[PDB]
């Protein structure tokens, strides 16, 4: 204790 | 008692750990606080024993 003291194709949807 | 005060006039007691714990737990009990609470249970153990 501290210091106590302190101051053919069909595109679907792309993408 | 983690004593870090300046004067003891402010306090109206003898700095006994018993009285200090007692003043503590009573200040707790004035809050509406259940006697089954842990801290108060331990305090009551101290009170009984002291």
């Amino acid at each position: 204790c501290p210091q106590l003291q302190q101051y053919t194709v069909r595109k679907y949807f792309p993408e | 008692s983690s004593g870090s005060l300046l004067n003891n006039a402010i306090k109206g007691g003898v700095e006994d750990e018993v009285t200090l714990s007692a003043y503590i737990t009573i200040a707790l009990l004035e809050i509406p606080l259940t006697v089954t609470h842990p801290v108060v249970r331990n305090a009551l153990f101290c009170l009984e024993s002291a």
